[PDB]
RNA sequence: AGGUGAAAUUCUUGGAUUUAUUGAAGACUAACUACUGCGAAAGCAUUUGCCAAGGACGUUUUCAUUAAUCAAGAACGAAAGUUAGGGGAUCGAAGAUGAUCAGAUACCGUCGUAGUCUUAACCAUAAACUAUGCCGACUAGGGAUCGGGUGGUGUUUUUUUAAUGACCCACUCGGCACCUUACGAGAAAUCAAAGUCUUUGGGUUCUGGGGGGAGUAUGGUCGCAAGGCUGAAACUUAAAGGAAUU
């Protein structure tokens, strides 16, 4: 709950002692109970196992990867969201992989990531529809909700304050190097206005 | 007892490269171009222009003393013109006018498994 | 007889909210609310429970999917992709 | 005018033509 | 295909279906021949096979659901796995391997 | 005043023991370091050359091959193979009008796990007493061609690892087999076979390649 | 007033076929209304090649072709005189 | 380096263009390719597999008038365009621009959003052309070719023969066409249908009635929209138009 991904309860043998160990995976679409999950270096490829990188061969799809190896996850991990595998330099073993931003990482081919795409995908194109539809989404996130835009309040409470009418008076865009107190609108803006495009940097 | 070398020329129009590689290629050794020989750009890939290229290449043979190659001439090729450009066969009889001794001659125009639209338009380049 | 000659489900939602909106939300209320078939029980019963949730009625089997379909473009050509390159490692 | 853009302005026409009546009742 | 060579047999020869059926067939050495839907699970596929292994039969893996099957049999429901327990006339029999 | 070739090396090359002229020529490496050496940087490259002037005659004026090197060897270098093509040139030379044009590839494994695809290409001809003008094929024949045109080529691969056909092709010959199991279906004038290449990067297993 | 049965060029029986595109500007027209020429240039040039077989290796052998399918559009096939004009008469021919 | 009549906008020593060795993505299917094929049309071209469909031929098979053409009502319908997902290599309405020009947000150059691919919805128009309704009958020669059948001491194929399969030769039915020539048709250009018509009737559907206004108005109707379908009048004019000649 809070979270638009589904979660996997999954289980293995704890191999130092006679128990069970049920690690908690954020579920890749098409895995489901039953199914079994190989995690190592010599696991094979396909949807739900858990690979260090140097192994997947270019073009992979992986998620909840590993920025060092052993983190235990911290990239593509929101529903439908996922990596590609684009490059290996080998020798000095590291992976080049490109994001969801449309960035691109160099991460020790060690790093270990979940074959597929995260579940669960899709879940922005339908509207809200009903503010209280807002309301119970963010009830289980934080108290970020509603936003009130500072140009309806006194200068007392935020610089886009005051004014006769509802101004934001001077210049939005604040330099990265405001102070905090000051850093209320486009800060660091590099351009302003309408786009037309998408990623894929350099 | 004699040693080798790769043209890779590539003969367009506006411009003409002659561009000699060992057979691997990830070491290259001195390319010149076509306007490095002439400052024109109407006179460009003119046959004047090939010759000039072969020449000042050609002396750059025993640079560390090498003598022979062999050729490649590729016109654009690609989605474009896919003919030889002017300069093609100047530069040629160029450096074999010019002592440097070759043989095996090959076409590597890249053609396409017809793909890849081209530009101009559907009613083409109106002038 | 025929009840909404266009609003079908969103009919709940009466004149509120904008024409396009309910038209929006209404192409994944029907996805998220059909009944599908299952791959391993083969009966056409498994519907979505919570998002990217999907359970088989009988057979009880649960899979992951899209957060209103079993199966989304993305995953099936993935799926048909890893299949693609695993083809090369193993052979 | 020739008879594709004689067609495109009689669209514009027909089309202002329209929607002026909208803005009576 | 081979799909096709089945409804020959229908007319022709006699067949039952489902797990409880042919697992009795095969108890019997009368079914000379069985046939498993692709979807079927894992558990039961295994245990199925060694009724043949002791049996005396080799099994034809079908290519579809229990519902392709089943139209393939002529049916309107899934359908598991079917059993032959005589072709009377019917190619299947040499038509394997 | 760098001049990046007075520093830099001069090495040598073979890359067989299959043929007869197995040595090559040269390049350079920024002479070798403590690594940035021609041990580190140099042999990730391959070759690309022609044939007649590997076997001799000029009945082989075409066919240019790939050359893959796989460990630094002391001051040479023997390289595998990365695979091998055709003439750019001399198809254009082949594909004329009234005629029909077959075309079939295949992929194959070799027992190792070294797997590679290689090509394969022929023609129509007029029968000797022929007066049509197009000497066409029947589409059925084109397919029934192309149907065992495959037969033969993986019927040799597979029955092979990595290096044990690669001694077969040179000879003109795979051309004859297609021949005697053609000619009741449609004459066929030109057959050839273009493209070749390796796929797969794999265990290199070092004590494969001495053998040549 | 019609000109040719063959209106444009070239086609009965089919309505549609796809086009090519001219070599000299990049119109767009259909296969069969096109007008194609083989050039098959020598790859030396005129006269130009006594000149390289003394720089040869090789008893002389050498001697390639180029193989390019030139398809024209109508503008340019007349602007490039490689087609003509024809009296009313004359134009039937192949 | 680019590009051009000629140049400029663009890139490049964090090394472009060129070369190599790997790879990724998305489109497209060259050359073979044609007075050749298939489909009702719009259209359809790499491979193989599965799903059904189809004409021609052959038939000493069966039914037996079940048929022809069609208000109403339906199915499909280039490209563009709409909506929402995916996808976005390329080329590229708009836009950005650099030239040119008296001006030139035009033809040229370089970028570039949409679009171009796709799925699910719409949309229903193209010079959707053969500007030639469909069914049927008859009225000229010719040689080609595609598919099918028959025929033949005919040429090539060896398995061990033959049988096929490829080619030649006659015929044949059915096509895509083509050449000749009109007796006939016609204003002519031209037509084997545009012939078999003042010697005017085989069956049938749709359309037109001088040129504009006008596919406008209004009503209706389909579409989300763009728009589609239906569709006047007041008024106005001695012409506007076709083919051929000089
Ligand atoms: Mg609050
Ligand atoms: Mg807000
Ligand atoms: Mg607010
Ligand atoms: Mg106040
Ligand atoms: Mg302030
Ligand atoms: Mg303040
Ligand atoms: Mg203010
Ligand atoms: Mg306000
Ligand atoms: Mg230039
Ligand atoms: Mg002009
Ligand atoms: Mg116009
Ligand atoms: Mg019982
Ligand atoms: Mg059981
Ligand atoms: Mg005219
Ligand atoms: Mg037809
Ligand atoms: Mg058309
Ligand atoms: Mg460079
Ligand atoms: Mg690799
Ligand atoms: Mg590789
Ligand atoms: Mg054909
Ligand atoms: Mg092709
Ligand atoms: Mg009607
Ligand atoms: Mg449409
Ligand atoms: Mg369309
Ligand atoms: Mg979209
Ligand atoms: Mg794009
Ligand atoms: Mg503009
Ligand atoms: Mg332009
Ligand atoms: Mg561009
Ligand atoms: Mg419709
Ligand atoms: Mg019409
Ligand atoms: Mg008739
Ligand atoms: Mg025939
Ligand atoms: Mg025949
Ligand atoms: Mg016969
Ligand atoms: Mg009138
Ligand atoms: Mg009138
Ligand atoms: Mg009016
Ligand atoms: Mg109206
Ligand atoms: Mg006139
Ligand atoms: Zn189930
Ligand atoms: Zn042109």
């Amino acid at each position: 709950s809070g979270r638009g991904a589904p979660l996997a309860k999954v289980v293995f043998r704890d191999p130092y002692k006679y128990r069970l160990r049920e690690e908690i995976f954020i579920a890749n679409e098409g895995v489901h109970t039953g199914q079994f999950i190989y995690a190592g270096k010599k696991a094979s490829l396909n949807v739900g196992n858990v690979l260090p990188l140097g192994s997947v061969p270019e073009g992979t799809i992986v998620s909840n990867v590993e920025e060092k190896p052993g983190d235990r996850g911290a990239l593509a991990r929101a529903s439908g969201n996922y990596v590609i595998i684009i490059g290996h330099n080998p020798d000095e073993n590291k992976t080049r992989v490109r994001l969801p931003s449309g960035a691109k990482k160099v991460i020790s081919s060690d790093a270990r990531g979940v074959i597929g795409v995260i579940a669960g995908g899709g879940r922005v194109d339908k509207p809200l529809l009903k503010a209280g539809r807002a309301f119970h989404k963010y009830r289980l996130k934080r108290n970020s909700w509603p936003k009130t835009r500072g140009v309806a309040m006194n200068p007392v409470d935020h610089p886009h304050g005051g004014g006769n009418h509802q101004h934001i008076g001077k210049a939005s865009t604040i330099s990265r190097g405001a102070v905090s107190g000051q850093k209320a609108g486009l800060i660091a803006a590099r351009r302003t206005g309408l786009l037309r495009g998408s990623q894929k940097t350099q | 007892s004699q040693v080798f070398g790769v043209a890779r020329i590539y003969a367009s129009f506006n411009d003409t490269f002659v561009h000699v590689t060992d057979l691997s290629g990830k070491e290259t050794i001195a390319r010149v171009t076509g306007g490095m020989k002439v400052k024109a750009d109407r006179d460009e890939s003119s046959p004047y222009a090939a010759m000039l290229a072969a020449q000042d290449v050609a002396a750059k043979c025993k640079e560390v003393g090498i003598t022979a190659v062999h050729v490649k001439i590729r016109a654009t090729g690609g989605t474009r013109t896919k003919t030889p450009g002017p300069g093609g066969q100047a530069a040629l009889r160029a450096l074999a006018r010019s002592g440097l001794r070759i043989g095996r001659i090959e076409d590597v125009t890249p053609v396409p498994s017809d793909s890849t639209r081209k530009k101009g338009g559907r009613r083409g380049r109106r002038l | 007889a025929k009840r909404t000659k266009k609003v079908g489900i969103t009919g709940k939602y009466g004149v509120r909210y904008g024409s396009s909106l309910r038209r929006q939300v209404k192409k994944l209320e029907i996805q998220q609310h059909a009944r599908y078939d299952c791959s391993f029980c083969g009966k056409k019963t498994v519907k979505r429970g919570a998002a990217g949730i999907w359970t088989c009625s009988c057979c009880k089997k649960t899979v992951a999917g899209g957060a209103y379909t079993v199966s989304t473009a993305a995953a099936a050509t993935v799926r048909s992709t890893i299949r693609r390159l695993r083809e090369m490692v193993e052979a | 005018m020739r008879a594709k853009w004689r067609k495109k302005r009689t669209r514009r026409l027909k089309r202002k033509r329209r929607k002026v009546r909208a803005r009576s009742k | 295909s081979i799909n096709q060579k089945l409804a020959l047999v229908i007319k022709s020869g006699k067949y039952t279906l489902g797990y409880k059926s042919t697992v009795k067939s095969l108890r019997q050495g009368k079914s000379k021949l069985i046939i498993i839907a692709a979807n079927t699970p894992v558990l039961r596929k295994s245990e199925l096979e060694y009724y043949a292994m002791l049996s005396k039969t080799k099994v034809y893996y079908f290519q579809g659901g229990n519902n392709e099957l089943g139209t393939a049999v002529g049916k309107l429901f899934r359908v598991g796995v079917v059993s032959i327990l005589e072709a009377g006339d019917s190619d299947i029999l040499t038509t394997l391997a | 005043v760098v001049d990046p070739f007075t520093r830099k090396e001069w090495f040598d090359i073979k890359a067989p023991s299959t043929f007869e002229n197995r040595n090559v020529g040269k390049t350079l490496v920024n002479k070798s370091t403590g690594l940035k050496s021609a041990s580190d940087a140099l042999k990730g490259r391959v070759v690309e050359v022609c044939l007649a002037d590997l076997q001799g005659s000029e009945d082989h004026s075409f066919r240019k091959i790939k050359l893959r090197v796989d460990e630094v060897q002391g001051k040479n270098l023997l390289t595998n193979f990365h695979g091998m093509d055709f003439t750019t040139d001399k198809l254009r030379s082949m594909v004329r009008k009234w005629q029909t044009l077959i075309e079939a590839n295949v992929t194959v494994k070799t027992s190792d796990d070294y797997v590679l695809r290689i090509f394969a290409i022929a023609f129509t001809r007029k029968q000797a007493n022929q007066v049509k003008r197009h000497s066409y094929a029947q589409s059925s024949h084109i397919r029934a061609i192309r149907k065992v045109i495959s037969e033969i080529l993986t019927k040799e691969v597979q029955g092979s690892t990595l290096a044990q056909l690669t001694s077969k092709l040179i000879p003109e010959v795979i051309n004859k087999e297609i021949e005697n199991a053609t000619k009741d279906i449609f004459p066929l004038q030109n057959i050839h076979v273009r493209k070749v290449k390796l796929l797969k990067q794999p265990k290199f297993d070092v004590g494969a390649l001495m053998a040549l | 007033p019609k000109k040719r049965a063959s209106n444009g060029r070239n086609k009965k029986g089919r309505g549609h076929v796809k086009p090519v595109r001219c070599v000299n500007c990049s119109k767009s027209i259909p296969k069969d209304k096109a007008i194609k020429r083989m050039a098959i240039r020598n790859i030396v040039e005129a006269a130009a090649v006594r000149d390289l077989s003394e720089a040869s290796v090789y008893p002389e052998y050498a001697l390639p072709k180029t193989y390019n399918k030139l398809h024209y559009c109508v503008s340019c096939a007349i602007h490039a005189r490689i087609v003509r004009v024809r009296s009313r008469e004359d134009r039937k021919n192949r």
